[PDB]
């Protein structure tokens, strides 16, 4: 069968009520509890039957009428209509409230710390890979340097070699 | 009797002719020792005379100095290889003593100026090697005027 | 003549001798000086 | 804003009986004053029900032919004095008291104390609930607007020194580590500077010694040539000029 | 034997002049040797001082020393004009007489 | 309300059936006509006017039931209960909205914060104190001084070697050249004062050290 | 029977159901009465039209009572019945479908999960300002060894200035200069010895 | 007979001559056997006595008491000093600084001797101060040429500079071999080299400390050569084998 609206369903439902209780009230048991007038104008008493049932069967048409106006019923119906009618692929169980509200908002907060988290991974790695040149630079400055303190070693022990001659110069021209 | 005085006579004539001809035989012998003498002495001179003018002779070629003595008891001194032109060219000057023990030069060649200048300081230091330096400066710059 | 050229021989030897006598004492008192400055 | 709830349509007056034909009923309990017993009140209610019943019978039929009025109010009274002392002996005896007592049907009642257990209970559990969620907010709003105030106090220039454990976490640690003094090659400079000015005042020793070689050397040299030239000398005689000049 | 004594009386008078002839020869012969003496002192007297001392002067004038026993045209000597003496080499064949006197004198000491 | 405060629905019911024969007495002066119908018209009535008045459980009378239950206590702890259904209800419906715009705010705050976080890190300061500009100045100077000095060294000695050598050749050749024949003849040959003056006075090679005053003129 | 706390259906709707299913009943219960109340009034005012009404209001009402009964009985049993179809069909929310609302709710999240992301999220947030102090710091290194760099070459072009000096006053190369020095020195001693020698054999001789 | 004794006579006064004259030549021996003393006389008289002390720089006149008159014949060992004088003969102002030094030292021992106008008075006492006088002048004229041969070989001894202030003695040491220069100032004194110096080290470069320049001082032995054997010293002590790297 088709989805039936929820609405035509109370209406279907209310009007199968109101049938089964007019059914339930029939004229016989009517005018059998109403015996004793019943003995003086049957026919008077047949339009008042009539004007119960009809007054009854309307005063329930406007309340049910009613009840719908005021309530929205019709459309929050048709909204949760349309809502299992989306949602019919899940054929297990839905989630339901756990009772404590941390597990409850757990599963609400937790996709924005993701977010959060991968912004900040990004965050850093950029600034370690910054760092990874900073680093490369550092030891071309420290190779640079000791490059340039063996230079000046070099022209410190070049300029040192006189020793040797000096010394020998010595010996040659020595004291008496 | 006279006979025998005139041959004893004759007898003493010729000892006495043969002794002095021997003494002059001596005479002789002596004089050509003499002679002798005489010659090497003048040969041993003049080798001496020799040598020492191979010497003065070497000195005047190389140094071009020439020293000779001339009459006033002068002694003259002849330069030359002075002048370019002509190397010959005499740049002459005598010095004699004076009769106070004193040097002093006498000329020039040309007549320089420069005479006394030279005089007392060769009287003074009495070095004749820087007087005669400077005498062969002073001719040099006498050359090229 | 002899006598006389002995005499003179003599006296010129006795002036000698005297000016010696004189330049002895120089240098003894010279090198007694040196002795007593030294010591 | 509007939406039903069950308390808001309890005070919504409702009918659970029909109304009575007869007026003024409710108001036989209004003309008895409260200072009587519950006992004498109910039993003064009685008698006006009496009463009240007793008037509305006497007109109803009075159509029918003979009716014994007189003697029907003769009798009212005289049953309304015995029932008067009848309520009174009612009262003395308890039984119309036992209107104030309650019975006990818990045969039909243990279901409805188990589920009024199990409200209390949920309700219990929903008041928990709530408050936690209470709390929840607080904290979270709290939590929220201390950051924003502490950040509004913050924002100034405010530096901060860094201390070495904060690198021990660092990517490049080693290389933090292994830094190698700076200021040690600077002094090493000038110890450089010093040993070449060591090396300076060597030379120059060295070439002054070597000066004042060669200056010995050429003194001696200058003094064997002099003497040389002495002893080439001592045979001539002191003035070859003034000899050669007195020759005649 | 009057007229023998006679004579060899000539002939030993003769032997007489022939010995005075030889006499009077001796004597210019005396002369002879008086004159050649009488040279020799000149000539002595003459040739020592005048060409020891010329010598002498040169070498005082130039203050130099030849090495007289070398090969020809080959100057060789010491100089003692310089404050240090250094020994003349020269070579004549190949340096002219101008070259070689300046080069000498340069060499003397000019300061008085 | 005036009404009577009963608790007991049995109780009340016997109590008016017990009194109904009290009414019902009265039947036996009515017409047989109208016996019963008059009289069981009044005993309603009588049960009528003495039920409309009572109150059980503080409730009307035909409100309460024959049971005991407690009906005041059972309709406060239901609409408590109801209640609390909503407002939890509008609780999870709510609740979660706001914490999720805290937390976006808070994390936003967070996210800036970090931002802003400025670390300063200044160098060590390298000491200069002493300056070798004018050290360097000096050393280029003396480097200069000696340079020089070694170039007039190293001009110079060799010129001295080469006088020495002339000179010793000198001395070598003098001794031959005074063997020579033509050389050999060529250079053929008052107060009393004790003065106290000994001998060997001469310029000795320490006056050079010691230079006597000349008179102070 | 377990009272059903509907909570997800009153917060789907806002309000419990049982309380507009009671306050239905309640409506249609004072409809009832309001009608019925009506036709006895009717039927008591046609009785009082008629002359000598032997129909007593007392029977009436008794008749009315019982019929009430009736009517009273009959509606709670159907009433019930469509209660029950209420709570069963319309008023029912399939246990499959989940409110908009609850979407973020479909996938489940762990407390430890949770706990673990927290903590990642500080250690990230230390890392950041660690990483930050570390370039601040290699900043510093950089600059110190610039400051070096430069004294070094300071350094060294005073040494090639020193050099260039010593070259543009002849000696380019002062090893060399010192070697023939010495070798001239030990030339000019012997031949120093050799003229003392020959000088002292002229003195002596 | 008159000429025979004559002749007699004048071989007696030959042989007396012959005599004499071997006298003279024994005396002069001697005297140039003993004419090796560190004082030099020029001058003696009756009144005033001059000695000149090293190489003729230094004066010292002695005048004494005029001889009494008429008695010549009393001992000359009696005679009465009256002024003793003390001169420098030294050109200062082409001096070299050795030579100054010197000059400074002994006539500061000179001034340490005040006393002399008083204490020699007679001709016994004369000698004596002589001598004393002597040593002091020997010992400077010693560190004088000491100084002057560090001048000349000081390089050797990697001893590159030194500068003669007042008293105060500036040897600069320096060598690149050990790293080290410093200068060492030395307190002399006309006691030298008897007394001990009173050394101070100013290091310029290198850690030369003073413990060592001290025990190096105190190692080298108070006698002549004092200067140089320390340098001696100092040299192999911090630079002999520290220059053998080559």
């Amino acid at each position: 069968g088709t989805t039936i609206s929820r609405v035509k369903l109370l209406d279907t439902m209310v009007d199968t009520f109101l049938q089964k209780l007019v059914a339930a009230g029939s004229y016989q048991r009517f005018t059998d509890c109403y015996k004793c007038f019943y003995q003086l104008q049957p026919a008077m008493t047949q339009q008042i039957y009539d004007k119960f049932i009809a007054q009854l069967q309307t005063s329930i048409r406007e309340e049910i009428s009613d009840i719908k106006e005021e309530g929205n019923l019709e459309a929050v119906l048709n909204a949760l209509d349309k809502i299992v009618e989306e949602g019919k692929v899940r054929k297990e169980p839905a989630w339901r409230p756990s009772g404590i509200p941390e597990k409850d908002l757990h599963s609400v907060m937790a996709p924005y710390f993701l977010q959060q988290r991968d912004t900040l991974r990004r965050h850093v790695q950029k600034q370690e890979a910054e760092n990874q040149q900073l680093a490369d630079a550092v030891l071309a400055g420290r190779r640079q340097v000791e490059e340039l303190q063996l230079q000046v070693q070099a022209q410190q022990q070049a300029w040192q070699a006189l020793h040797r001659e000096q010394r020998e110069l010595v010996a040659v021209l020595r004291e008496p | 009797d006279n006979l025998l005085k005139l041959i004893a006579e004759v007898k003493g004539k010729k000892q006495e002719l043969e002794v002095l001809t021997a003494n002059i035989q001596d005479l002789k012998e002596e004089y050509s020792r003499k002679k002798e003498t005489i010659s090497t002495a003048n040969k041993a001179n003049a080798e001496r005379l020799k040598r020492l003018q191979k010497s003065a002779d070497l000195y005047k070629d190389r140094l071009g100095l020439e020293i000779r003595k001339i009459y006033g008891e002068k002694l003259q001194f002849i330069f030359t290889n002075i002048d370019p032109k002509n190397p010959e060219s005499p740049f002459m000057f005598s010095l004699h003593l004076n009769e106070a023990r004193d040097y002093e030069v006498s000329d020039s060649a040309p007549h320089l100026e420069g005479l006394a200048e030279f005089q007392e300081n060769v009287r003074k230091t009495n070095n004749f090697s820087a007087f005669l330096a400077n005498v062969r400066k002073a001719f040099t710059a006498t050359v090229y005027n | 003549q002899e006598l006389d050229r002995v005499f003179q021989k003599l006296g010129n030897l006795k002036q000698q001798a005297e000016q010696e006598r004189d330049k002895l004492q120089r240098y003894q008192t010279f090198l007694q000086l040196l002795y007593t400055l030294q010591g | 804003r509007q939406s039903w709830r069950r308390a808001s349509m309890k005070e919504t007056n409702r009918r659970k009986s029909l109304h009575p034909i007869h007026q003024g009923i409710t108001e036989l309990s209004r003309s008895i004053s409260v200072d009587l017993a519950e006992s004498k009140r109910l039993g003064c209610l009685l008698l006006s029900s009496f009463q009240f019943s007793i008037q509305k019978l006497e007109p109803f039929l009075r159509d029918t032919k003979g009716f014994s009025l007189e003697s029907f109010r003769a009798k009212a009274s005289s049953l309304s004095e015995e029932l008067k002392h009848f309520a009174d002996g009612l009262e003395t005896d308890g039984t119309l008291q036992k209107c104030f007592e309650d019975s006990n049907g818990k045969a039909s009642d243990f279901s409805l104390e188990a589920s009024v257990a199990e409200m209390k209970e949920y309700i219990t559990k929903f008041s928990l609930e709530r408050q936690t969620w209470d709390q929840l907010l607080l904290h979270y709003q709290q939590e929220a607007k201390e950051i924003l105030s502490r950040g509004s106090t913050e924002a100034k220039i405010t530096e901060v020194k860094v201390e070495p454990m904060t690198y021990l976490g660092s990517s490049q640690n080693e290389v933090l580590n292994t830094k190698p003094d700076y200021q040690k090659i600077l002094q090493n400079q000038s110890k450089v500077f010093d040993c070449m000015e060591l090396v300076m005042d060597e030379l120059q020793g060295s070439v002054k010694q070597l000066q004042a070689f060669m200056d010995e050397s050429t003194q001696c040299f200058q003094k064997v040539s002099v003497q040389l030239g002495k002893r080439s000398m001592q045979q001539l005689d002191p003035s070859p000029a003034r000899k050669l000049l007195k020759l005649q | 034997g009057l007229q023998e004594a006679g004579e060899e009386d000539t002939r030993l008078k003769a032997s007489l002049l022939q010995l005075t002839r030889e006499l009077e020869e001796l004597k210019e012969i005396e002369a002879d040797l008086e004159r050649q003496e009488k040279e020799v002192d000149e000539d002595t007297t003459v040739t020592i001082p005048s060409a020891v001392y010329v010598a002498q002067l040169y070498h005082q004038v130039s203050k130099i020393e030849w090495d007289y026993e070398c090969e020809p045209g080959m100057v060789k000597g010491i100089h003692h004009g310089p404050s240090v003496a250094q020994p003349i080499h020269l070579d004549s064949t190949q340096l002219s007489r101008k070259f070689i006197s300046d080069y000498l004198w340069s060499l003397v000491d000019t300061e008085w | 309300d005036f009404r009577v405060r009963c608790t007991s629905k049995r109780a009340v019911t016997e109590m008016l059936q017990l009194c109904g024969r009290f009414v019902q007495k009265l039947g036996d002066a009515l017409p047989e006509e109208i016996r019963e119908p008059a009289l069981r018209d009044a005993q309603w009535t009588f049960e009528s006017a003495v039920q409309e008045n009572i109150s059980i459980n503080g409730q009307a009378w035909q409100e309460a039931s024959d049971n005991c239950f407690m009906d005041s206590d059972i309709k406060v702890l239901e609409d408590q209960f109801d209640e609390i259904i909503v407002d939890i209800a509008t609780k999870r419906k709510q609740y979660p909205r706001k914490i999720l715009e805290c937390v976006i705010k808070t994390i936003k705050a967070k996210q800036e914060i970090l931002k802003q976080y400025h670390p300063v890190v200044h160098p060590l300061d390298l000491k200069y104190d002493p300056d070798p500009a004018p050290h360097m100045e000096n050393l280029k100077c003396r480097g200069e001084t000696v340079a020089k000095e070694i170039s007039e060294a190293m001009k110079s000695l060799p010129a001295l070697i080469e006088q020495g050598e002339g000179f010793s050749q000198v001395l070598r050749m003098q001794p031959v050249i005074h063997l020579q024949r033509i050389h050999q003849e060529v250079f053929s040959s008052k107060t009393s004062d004790m003065v106290l003056k000994r001998k060997q006075t001469k310029d000795c090679p320490q006056r050079k050290w010691y230079p006597l005053r000349p008179k102070k003129i | 029977m377990s009272v059903d706390p509907m909570t997800y259906e009153a917060q789907f709707f806002g309000f419990t159901p049982q309380t507009c299913m009671l306050r239905i009943y309640i409506a249609f219960q004072d409809y009832l009465f309001e009608v019925m109340q009506a036709v006895e009034q009717v039927i008591l005012k046609k009785l009082d039209g008629i002359p000598d009404c032997d129909i007593s209001p007392v029977q009436i009402r008794k008749c009315t009572e019982k019929f009430l009964c009736f009517m009273k009985g009959h509606f709670d049993n159907l009433f019930s019945k469509m209660e029950q179809l209420f709570l069963q069909l319309i008023l029912r929310i399939p246990s499959n479908i989940l409110l908009p609302e609850d979407k973020c709710k479909e996938t489940p999240y762990s407390e430890e999960d949770f706990q673990h992301l927290q903590k990642e999220i500080e250690q990230l947030q230390e890392k950041y300002k660690t990483e930050l102090c570390t370039k601040q710091a290699l900043l510093a290194e950089l600059e110190e060894q610039k400051i070096v760099q430069a004294k070094l070459k300071q350094t060294l072009t005073f040494f090639d200035e020193l050099h260039n000096v010593g070259r543009d006053h002849g000696t380019s190369d002062f090893r060399e200069s010192l070697v023939s020095l010495v070798q001239n020195s030990r030339k000019l001693q012997n031949i120093r010895d050799n003229v003392e020698k020959e000088s002292k054999r002229l003195k002596i001789s | 007979r008159n000429l025979l004794e004559l002749e007699v006579q004048k071989e007696q006064t030959l042989a007396q001559i012959d005599f004499m004259q071997k006298q003279r030549n024994r005396t002069e021996e001697l005297l140039d056997q003993l004419s090796l003393s560190e004082w030099d006389v020029v001058e003696w008289s009756d009144d005033q006595a001059v000695f000149t002390f090293v190489y003729d720089t230094i004066q010292l006149t002695i005048t004494f008491e005029e001889s009494v008159v008429g008695f010549p014949f009393l001992d000359k060992r009696y005679r009465k000093i009256v002024d003793v004088n003390f001169q420098s003969l030294l050109d200062e102002d082409q001096a070299p600084p050795s030579s100054l030094l010197v000059h400074k030292l002994i006539f500061q021992y000179v001034e340490e001797k005040e006393s002399w106008k008083k204490t020699c008075t007679t001709q016994h006492q004369l000698p004596k101060m002589l001598e004393e006088f002597s040593l002091v002048v020997h010992h400077c004229r010693l560190l004088g040429e000491e100084i002057e041969y560090l001048k000349r070989w000081g390089p050797n001894y990697n001893l590159m500079n030194i500068d003669i202030n007042n008293n105060e003695l500036r040897l600069l040491f320096s060598s690149s071999a050990a790293f080290a220069k410093f200068e060492i100032t030395l307190f002399l004194s006309a006691y030298y080299p008897s007394v001990p110096l009173p050394s101070t080290i100013q290091n310029h470069v290198g850690n030369t400390s003073q413990d060592d320049i001290a025990t190096i001082l105190s190692k080298v032995p108070l006698e002549n050569n004092y200067l140089k054997n320390v340098v001696k010293q100092i040299y192999q002590d911090l630079f002999q084998d520290c220059h053998f790297y080559h």
